[PDB]
């Protein structure tokens, strides 16, 4: 129920943030797993977000 | 309550070995984990502990320990020590914590009526009794209130969100909750996630990037910025590293306002944290006098390496 | 600890398929998480794979 | 224990209504779904309670149950029914079961020993009386040992490794469970995961494609495959699927070694699954016999539209 919008990192229980009108998300870190299936894939779209190789 | 205090200085010749110790910020990758505080954002359903766990697990430690247990379900703001500085989250305990939490409430209470009655808890409570610094309420959707307080370490917040609802008559259970601040520890570039350190950690043990790994735990220092400080001589900095007390005369300059019985950061004169004690006198006291045991040191941070006693 | 190879189907301890070659897997399906967050990433994936658009 | 049962024919005349009903395989996806049982890969973690909750989310139904709970650490095969087909699980209850077991010896046995005394667990146990069909040792390393299991149907394995223990001397544990059959159900392509489902049903309701939707939920007439089964004229369909019991008059051919309490299943002529039942005479006495109760129903799933009455 708990939400932020990603951009003034505002916390709201709207869909829509309603200061700067964007779909705001939970306001909480994803579930962790030891598992990581796709800590690879994230890490390549970092990797590549922050240039790595 | 983090308002700057003011220091005086007792020496003012007090120089320092460059040599000796690093700039809290400028240690070298493996001391600044060994001596680091992570701003963890936990997150919801496990416990805090198993948290560490996982830390400890993903960056190859064999200790730390988390400030500030947050439950199970709460998510938010986590510092959680490494190794050697494990036990400086023990400054964090008398700090002022923040939180978002989400009230939903078991009868309709007009919103003119929630915003009053929780404007009258901002102050002493009593759950015993415990400061609520403010609370700001977010948005108040019929039943749900969401809303952010500041409050005294030790507050819970589920036992607040009770006392409102027996205010309000109808009764309120606490849906949601997530700590926002913890001391110096707040929602900034330093918050981090368990996905980001085990990314990070792969970044500099693969590839040999230690850029982010190095911004994703802080000095241990950042965990004292809210504690009365006492900065010392080199010489000093040697013998509290050995075990022994600190003496007035090793004092070069400090906080003002500290009395006997107050947590107090020692600190180098790089701002390098050395122990953390209880001040036996006062910063009066310790500027007039120039003997006497000025803080019983109860945990000792600094290796004996880096100020070394030379005979 | 339970490991199975995605070529037989063996079910064996070994990191290594003994009757194939091959790097085992955990014996057991992922955990799951009402957030599933890369959903859309392996729909795009199977979506490709199956020839969907 | 599922050899092809001999199918003895009363009514070698007996023609079906291609109009009335559909051949298992053939029904419209939502019917499908509506009579469907899914073959789940369950993850170990969550309770087989949990596993069907998420699955009535994902498919957006009303009722499904599981056949023969796993327990939480456990994963492997968890036949799930879907609404309408949801307590088509209990021709489960009989079913035997096999899994993968990993044991963990508390003391070091020599393996020469170890395949002996598992060697000698095959056949009658009591945890009360159960049978173990068979124990296929994969591998053995020092204190664990990996095997595989067939077991009839509410044999406890926990116990029966906790025996093994006792036997060997040394104690053992069960480190880790995978159920690889129950019943009909077992690690073929018809078994799937939650996440299977979650993308499938997004193929079906986002971009029409049912293809994959309906390969992964199987009708429901598999969960009854290793039962034995009467089938019967199209009007009895009708008087069965509105209550009634089923009379001997009704039987077209049946499997040979039906007994007087047996759970049976009543098919159409379509191999449609009617209803399940305990038999009230043999096979030979309904064969004989041309009156009387043939079958107590105990739960009906064709609905009354299928094969309608018409007056
Ligand atoms: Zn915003
Ligand atoms: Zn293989």
């Amino acid at each position: 129920r708990i939400r932020k919008c990603p951009k003034c990192g505002r916390y709201t229980l709207k869909e829509t943030c309603p200061v700067c009108g964007e779909k705001t998300k939970v306001a909480h870190p994803p579930r962790f797993s030891p598992e990581d299936p796709y800590g690879e894939y994230r890490r390549r779209l970092k990797r590549e977000l922050l240039g790595i190789g | 309550a983090d308002i700057k205090r003011e220091v005086i200085v007792k020496d003012d010749k007090a120089e320092t070995n460059p040599k000796w110790g690093f700039p809290p910020d400028k240690r070298p990758i493996e001391l600044h984990i060994q001596y680091g505080v992570i701003n963890l954002d936990k997150p919801p359903g496990p416990t805090s502990h198993e948290v560490v766990a996982w830390i400890k697990r993903i960056l190859n430690l064999e200790k730390a320990g988390h400030g500030g247990t947050l439950d199970p379900k709460v998510s938010g703001v986590l510092p959680v020590a490494l190794e050697r500085a494990t036990r400086v989250v023990q400054a964090l305990l008398p700090a002022g914590k923040e939180y978002v939490a989400l009230m939903h409430l078991h009868g309709d209470v007009p919103e003119d009526k929630i915003r009053a009655v929780m404007k009258e808890f901002e102050g002493e409570i009593i759950q015993r009794t415990r400061k609520v610094y403010y609370i700001e309420i977010l948005e108040i959707d019929g039943r749900d209130v969401l809303f952010r307080v500041g409050v005294e370490a030790g507050t819970y917040i589920r036992s607040l969100i009770h006392h409102i609802g027996l205010a309000l008559g109808v009764g309120a259970h606490m849906a949601e909750l997530r700590r926002t601040r913890s001391g110096p520890f707040k929602e900034d570039e330093t918050l981090v996630t368990l996905h980001d350190l085990v990314d990070y950690y792969h970044f500099w043990k693969e590839d040999g990037i230690e850029e982010y790994i190095r911004k994703a735990i802080q000095p241990m220092e950042k965990a004292v910025e809210h504690l009365p400080k006492i900065w010392i001589k080199d010489s000093a900095v040697a013998a509290v590293a050995h075990g022994a007390n600190l003496t007035v005369p090793g004092i070069v300059k400090l906080n003002a306002g500290i009395k006997k019985g107050d947590l107090v950061a020692i600190m180098t004169l790089k701002d390098e944290l050395v122990a953390l004690g209880k001040a036996m006198m006062s910063t009066q006291e310790m500027i007039e006098r120039s003997k006497g045991i000025a803080v019983d040191v109860e945990k000792v941070f600094m290796p004996r390496d880096w100020y070394p006693k030379l005979w």
